[PDB]
C-alpha cells in the first residue's frame, strides 16, 4: 500500500510497475536492482516502511556484491534529483553499505572519490558537510593504504578545480583516518621536487585538513608546522604564498593560545614582512595578521614593528586582495593586547586617518564593511573621542555613498564606547553633521536613522540644552509630508521620544501634539503605525492635561484607528489604548471605555502574539479605571453571545479581570452565575473559571476552600460535558498551588475526581488524565499511590487497563519519590519479596 | 531500550512488579546519600563494600527463578 | 487528535515556532506564562530543517517555549518535542 | 501663535545658512588637498604594476 510513484524515479521503477522478474529469468543477484526499487521505498513510502529497507539491507550487503550495490547506489545519487531529504537518506544508505561491506569498499574507492568530491565542493553547507561525511564513511571503511593509494595518483588532474578537489578528499580523509596516520605519507610524498603541483598539492592538502578539523589542530600543531616549514623559504613563489596561507589557517584553527609551535616559522613570519614582493608579501601579512593575536606579549611588538615596515607603508592598496588582508591585518593587531593605545594613537592613527580614514570608498561594499568594521574595533582601544573629534566631516559631506558608511560607523562607535568620551567641540560637531545628514537625506539611507537615536540616547541630560535644534529637525522632517520622510521622522521621534520630551519642559509638547494628531488619516499603513508610536511615546513623556491632543477628544479619533486590520497599526493602537489610561485613566465616558473593550476582546486570540499579548496588557488597566463589578457583568452578559468560535477568549478577559483586580472581584460575582440552572451556562462558568485559575498564579492559595464546593457540585453525576472542566480546573488550579499549605481542599476535590476515573468516552479520559497527572506532580505519591494501590491487579481486564495506566503515569513523575510510599510486600515461601534492607534501627 | 522501562501494564506479574521494585529501589540506595551513609551504619561496612554488595544484588533480587 | 512527537535524544538545538503557533508551548499548547525554552534532537535542525516551527513545522518566528504547566510537571524533560507523527512525518505535504 | 511660529521659521534658516557654511568650508578643504596628497598620488597601480 505504498503511495504512488513519479516519472523522476523510473531509472528503477520497473519492478512494481512492469514484469522484472529477477528470481524466474535473470543474472545472478538480479534481486539486489529491485533493492534499488526498495530504496525508492525508502524515499517514496511510509517512515517506517522506509525505515525497514535500510534496516534489512544493513543485513544483507554482504551478501549481495560489491561491485553492482555500488554500481546501483553511486548513480542514484550522483543524479541531480537527489533532493536534501533524499541527500541525507543516500548518505546514510551508503553509509550503513560502508559499514556492512569494508573491505569490499576498497575497488569502490574509485568512484565515490569521483561523486563524494564534487558533493564536498557545493555552494549549500549541507552539500559538503554531506560530502564530508560520505568520504571519512569511505575512508574509514577500508584502510588509509587504500585512500593513500587511490589520492595520490589523483594529483595529475591539471585543473585547478580538480587539483583542490584532490587535496579537500585528501584532507578529509586524513581527519577522520588519523591525522598521523596519514601525515608522513603526505610528507614523504610531497617533499620531493618533482613540479609545482605536488608542491602545492601539499599545502593545499595541509590547509582543507587544518580547516575541516577546526579546533583538533592542537596536538598535530607543531607535526604539521615540520612539515609546513620548507615552503616558508620555497623558491617558487607560489609553493610560498600556498605555504604561508597553510601557516595562517594553522594558526585560525590552533587559536588563540598555542605560539609554541608557531615559533618555528615565527623568525620567518616576522622577517619576510618587507621582503617578499606582491604575493608574497600579501601571503606575509595574512599570515602576520592571524599569527599577532595568537603570539605573547612581549614578541608581538617587536613582530608589529617589523610588520608595519611593509604594512602601514602599502596601506594604500592598488587592489581589493591587499587592502582587505591589511584590514584584517590591522583589526587582528589592535585587538591583541600586546600593541597599547599609545603606539595606535602615535604610529597607527595618523596613518589609518590619511590612507584609510578617507570618503575614497563611498561605493566599495565589502571595503565599506571591512573599514568600518576595523574602525568600530579599534575606536574601544585609541579613546571614542579621538574619533568622534575626528569623523564628524564624512557625515555632513554632500557624497551620502560615503555619508552612509561614515554615519554606520559613528553609530557603531557610540554604541560600543558610549557617551562619555565626548567633547563640548565634537559634540557640537556630531550635532551639526548628523543634523546635516538626516537633513540631506536624498536616498533611502537607514543607517542615520539608527544613528539618530544613539545620538539621542548618548546625548542624556545634554539633550536638554540641545532641544531646539533637534525639535526643528523633527519639525522640517514631519512637516515634509513625505512617505518615506514622514516614516523615517516619526520612527526617529519615537527612539528620541523619551530623552527629548522628559527633559522636564513643557513648551514643546503642544507643538508636539499639534502636529502628531494632524496626520491621523494617513492611508499608508506603516506611516499610521509610526505616527501611532509617537503619539503612544508622547503620551509616555507627556500627562493629563499636559499632552497637546485632548484626552476626550483623542479617545473617540483613536477608537476607529483600533478597528483597522493592520497588524502593526492595531499593534500600536492596543499600546496608545492602554498607556492612554495608564497616568491619569479616567479621561473617558464608561460607555466609551465598554465598547473599546468590547471591540478589543475579539482581538485577544488573534494570529500576531505581539497583538495578544498588548490586548492583555491594555485590558487590565481599562478594567482597573472602568470597575470591577461593570466589567464582570460585561462579560458575563458576553457569554452567551459570540457563539464558540470566539468564545473562549471572552472567558480569558474574565480571567483578565482576575489578573487585574482582585480575587473577590470576580469570584463572588461568577459564583451567582452558577445558580442558574442552564446546562451551557454552568459549563460556560466552569469552562472560565479553568482558565482563571490557569491563569490566577499564585493566587489560588489565599482563596481556595470557597471555591472548593462550586467545583465539587460540578464534579458530580450531572454530565459528560460538565465532567472535563471540573477536572481541568482542579488540574490548573493544583499547579498554582503547589506547595503552597492547601492540600486540604486538593484531597476534597480529589476524592471526587477519582471516581470519574471510570470513563469510556475517549475525549474525557484526557480530561482526567490530566488532572491525575497533575495530582501526581503537586500532592506526591505518597497518597495518589495510596488511592491508586488497591486496584492494581484487580481481577476486572477493563479496571486494570486504567489503574496501570495511572500508576505508569505517577511512576515517570517522581521515579525515586514513591520508592520510599509502597507498602510491605510480606514474602512469600517462592522467593524474598519483603524489602527487609530498609528496616534497620540505626 | 526506554520506552517505558520501569513499570509493567494490566497483567504484570507480582514477582515482575517485585522485581522492578527493588531495581528501581537500590538504584535510590547507591545514588541517594542518607540512606547509603544509613546503610553504612547498621551493616557496619564501608561505602564501596555497600555499594558493590547491592550492585551484585541487582542481578536478579527478590528471589528469582532464573 | 493525538499528536506524536519525536522524544529522541534532546541535542543543544534550541527550539522554535511559526508567527500563528509561536505563544503555545509544543506539548501543553497553551498561551500562559511560557516558563522554558524547549529543544530538538540532531534530527529537527538538519538542512531543510533549520529554523522550522514545532507545531506549525513550516517558519520559526521566535523560540519554542513550554507552559508552566508543563515545565513543572517535567514534561519538557522528554525526548525531543518535535510534533511528529505518522501524519505529520518526514515525507508529508 | 502668530510670533512662535516666526521665530521658529527664523530660527531653521538659521540653521540651514549654517549647514551652507559647512559645506562651503569642506570643500575648500577638498580644494587644498587636491592640492598635494596623499599616501603617494595615486596609489592603486603602484602596489598592483602587473601581477
Ligand atoms: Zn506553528
Ligand atoms: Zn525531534
Amino acid at each position: 500500500n505504498l503511495p504512488f510513484l513519479k516519472p523522476d524515479d523510473i531509472q528503477y521503477f520497473d519492478k512494481l510497475l512492469v514484469d522484472v522478474d529477477e528470481s524466474t529469468l535473470s543474472p545472478e543477484e538480479q534481486k539486489e536492482r529491485k533493492i534499488m526499487k526498495l530504496l525508492l521505498k525508502i524515499k517514496n513510502g511510509t517512515p517506517p516502511m522506509r525505515k525497514a529497507a535500510l534496516r534489512q539491507i544493513t543485513d544483507k550487503a554482504r551478501e549481495f556484491g560489491a561491485g553492482p550495490l555500488f554500481n546501483q547506489i553511486l548513480p542514484l545519487l550522483m543524479s541531480p534529483t537527489l533532493e536534501d531529504q533524499e541527500r541525507h537518506l543516500l548518505v546514510k544508505v551508503i553509509d550503513r553499505i560502508l559499514y556492512k561491506l569494508d573491505d569490499l569498499v576498497r575497488p569502490y574507492v574509485h568512484k565515490i572519490l569521483v561523486v563524494i568530491e564534487p558533493l564536498l565542493i557545493d555552494e549549500d553547507y549541507y552539500a559538503r558537510v554531506e560530502g564530508r561525511e560520505i568520504i571519512s564513511n569511505l575512508a574509514k571503511a577500508a584502510g588509509l593504504a587504500t585512500m593513500i593509494s587511490t589520492m595520490r595518483p589523483d594529483i595529475d588532474n591539471m585543473d585547478e578545480y580538480v587539483r583542490n578537489t584532490t587535496a579537500r578528499a585528501f584532507a578529509v580523509v586524513a581527519s577522520a583516518l588519523g591525522i598521523p596516520s596519514l601525515l608522513p605519507f603526505l610528507k614523504a610524498v610531497c617533499k620531493s621536487k618533482k613540479s609545482w603541483q605536488a608542491r602545492h598539492t601539499g599545502i593545499k592538502i595541509v590547509q582543507q585538513i587544518a580547516i575541516l578539523m577546526g579546533c583538533a589542530i592542537l596536538p598535530h600543531l607543531r607535526s604539521l608546522v615540520e612539515i609546513i616549514e620548507h615552503g616558508l623559504v620555497d623558491e617558487q613563489q607560489k609553493v610560498r604564498t600556498i605555504s604561508a596561507l597553510a601557516i595562517a589557517a594553522l594558526a585560525e584553527a590552533a587559536t588563540p593560545y598555542g605560539i609554541e609551535s608557531f615559533d618555528s616559522v615565527l623568525k620567518p613570519l616576522w622577517k619576510g614582512i618587507r621582503q617578499h614582493r606582491g604575493k608574497g608579501l600579501a601571503a606575509f601579512l595574512k599570515a602576520i595578521g592571524y599569527l599577532i593575536p595568537l603570539m605573547d606579549a612581549e614578541y608581538a611588538n617587536y613582530y608589529t614593528r617589523e610588520v608595519m615596515l611593509i604594512l602601514i607603508r602599502e596601506f594604500q592598496s592598488p587592489d581589493e586582495e591587499m587592502k582587505k588582508i591589511v584590514l584584517k591585518v590591522v583589526k587582528q593587531c589592535c585587538g591583541t593586547d600586546g600593541v597599547e593605545a599609545n603606539y595606535i594613537k602615535t604610529e597607527i592613527l595618523p596613518p589609518f586617518f590619511k590612507h584609510f580614514w578617507q570618503h575614497r570608498m563611498a561605493l566599495d561594499r565589502r571595503n565599506y564593511r571591512q573599514l568600518v568594521d576595523t574602525t568600530v574595533e579599534l575606536a574601544n582601544k585609541v579613546g571614542a573621542a579621538e574619533i568622534i573629534s575626528r569623523i564628524v566631516d564624512d557625515l555632513k559631506d554632500e557624497a551620502e555613498q560615503y555619508r552612509k558608511m561614515v554615519m554606520e560607523t559613528i553609530e557603531k562607535i557610540m554604541g560600543n564606547l558610549g557617551a562619555a568620551d565626548i567633547d563640548h567641540k565634537l559634540e557640537e560637531q556630531l550635532i551639526d553633521g548628523i543634523l546635516y545628514a538626516f537633513q540631506e537625506q536624498t536616498t533611502e539611507d537607514s543607517v542615520m536613522l539608527n544613528g539618530f537615536g544613539t545620538v539621542v540616547n548618548a546625548l542624556g541630560k545634554r539633550v536638554k540644552p540641545y532641544l531646539p535644534q533637534i525639535c526643528g529637525t523633527v519639525l522640517w522632517r514631519l512637516n515634509n509630508k513625505s512617505a518615506k520622510v514622514r516614516q523615517q521622522a516619526a520612527d526617529l521621534i519615537s527612539r528620541t521620544a523619551v530623552v527629548m520630551k522628559t527633559c522636564q519642559e513643557e513648551k514643546l509638547m503642544g507643538h508636539l501634539g499639534v502636529v502628531l494628531y494632524e496626520y491621523l488619516g494617513e492611508e499608508y499603513p506603516e506611516v499610521l503605525g509610526s505616527i501611532l508610536g509617537a503619539l503612544k511615546a508622547i503620551v509616555n513623556v507627556i500627562g493629563m492635561h499636559k499632552m497637546t491632543p485632548p484626552i476626550k477628544d483623542l479617545l473617540p479619533r483613536l477608537t476607529p484607528i483600533l478597528k483597522n486590520r493592520h497588524e502593526k497599526v492595531q499593534e500600536n493602537c492596543i499600546d496608545l489604548v492602554g498607556r492612554i489610561a495608564d497616568r491619569g485613566a479616567e479621561y473617558v465616558s464608561a460607555r466609551e471605555w465598554m465598547r473599546i473593550c468590547f471591540e478589543l476582546l475579539e482581538l485577544l486570540k488573534a494570529h500576531k502574539k505581539a497583538i495578544r499579548r498588548a490586548t492583555v496588557n491594555t485590558f487590565g488597566y481599562i478594567a482597573k479605571a472602568i470597575g470591577p463589578h461593570d466589567v464582570l457583568a460585561t462579560l458575563l452578559n458576553n457569554l452567551k453571545v459570540q457563539e464558540r468560535q470566539n468564545r473562549v477568549c471572552t472567558t480569558v478577559a474574565i480571567a483578565i479581570v482576575a489578573e487585574t483586580c482582585s480575587p473577590f472581584t470576580v469570584l463572588p460575582a461568577l459564583m451567582n452565575e452558577y445558580r442558574v440552572p442552564e446546562l451551557n451556562v454552568q459549563n460556560g462558568v466552569l469552562k472560565s473559571l479553568s482558565f482563571l485559575f490557569e491563569y490566577i498564579g499564585e493566587m489560588g492559595k489565599d482563596y481556595i476552600y470557597a471555591v472548593t464546593p462550586l467545583l465539587e457540585d460540578a464534579l458530580m453525576d450531572r454530565d459528560l460535558v460538565h465532567r472535563q472542566t471540573a477536572s481541568a480546573v482542579v488540574q490548573h488550579m493544583s499547579l498554582g498551588v503547589y506547595g503552597f499549605g492547601c492540600e486540604d481542599s486538593l484531597n476534597h476535590l480529589l476524592n471526587y475526581v477519582w471516581p470519574n476515573v471510570f470513563e469510556t468516552s475517549p475525549h474525557v479520559i484526557q480530561a482526567v488524565m490530566g488532572a491525575l497527572e497533575g495530582l501526581r506532580v503537586a500532592i506526591g505519591p505518597c497518597r495518589m499511590l495510596q488511592y491508586c494501590l488497591q486496584g492494581l491487579f484487580h481481577p476486572a481486564r477493563k479496571v486494570r487497563d486504567v489503574y496501570w495506566k495511572i500508576y505508569n503515569s505517577i511512576y515517570i513523575g517522581s521515579q525515586d519519590a514513591l520508592i520510599a510510599h509502597y507498602p510491605r510486600i510480606y514474602n512469600d515461601d517462592k522467593n524474598t519479596y519483603i524489602r527487609y534492607e530498609l528496616d534497620y534501627i540505626l | 531500550q526506554s520506552k517505558y522501562i520501569g513499570t509493567g501494564h494490566a497483567d504484570t506479574t507480582k514477582w515482575e512488579w517485585l522485581v522492578n521494585q527493588h531495581r528501581d529501589s537500590y538504584c535510590s540506595y547507591m545514588g541517594h546519600f542518607d540512606l547509603l551513609n544509613y546503610f553504612a551504619i547498621a551493616e557496619n561496612e564501608s561505602k564501596a563494600r555497600v555499594r558493590f554488595n547491592l550492585m551484585e544484588k541487582m542481578l536478579q533480587p527478590c528471589g528469582p527463578p532464573a | 487528535p493525538d499528536l506524536i512527537f519525536c522524544r529522541k535524544q534532546a541535542g543543544v538545538a534550541i527550539g522554535r515556532l511559526c508567527e500563528k503557533c509561536d505563544g503555545k508551548c509544543v506539548i501543553c499548547d497553551s498561551y500562559v506564562r511560557p516558563c522554558t525554552l524547549v529543544r530538538i534532537c540532531d534530527e529537527c535542525n538538519y538542512g531543510s530543517y533549520q529554523g522550522r516551527c514545532v507545531i506549525c513545522g513550516g517558519p520559526g518566528v521566535s523560540d519554542a517555549y513550554y507552559c508552566k504547566e508543563c515545565t513543572i510537571q517535567e514534561k519538557d524533560r522528554d525526548g525531543c518535542p518535535k510534533i511528529v507523527n505518522l501524519g505529520s512525518s518526514k515525507t508529508d505535504l | 501663535k502668530d510670533a512662535g511660529n516666526f521665530d521658529q521659521n527664523k530660527l531653521e534658516e538659521e540653521m540651514r545658512k549654517r549647514k551652507e557654511r559647512v559645506e562651503k568650508w569642506r570643500e575648500e578643504q577638498r580644494k587644498k588637498a587636491m592640492e598635494n596628497i596623499g599616501e603617494l598620488k595615486k596609489e592603486i597601480e603602484e602596489m598592483k604594476q602587473g601581477k
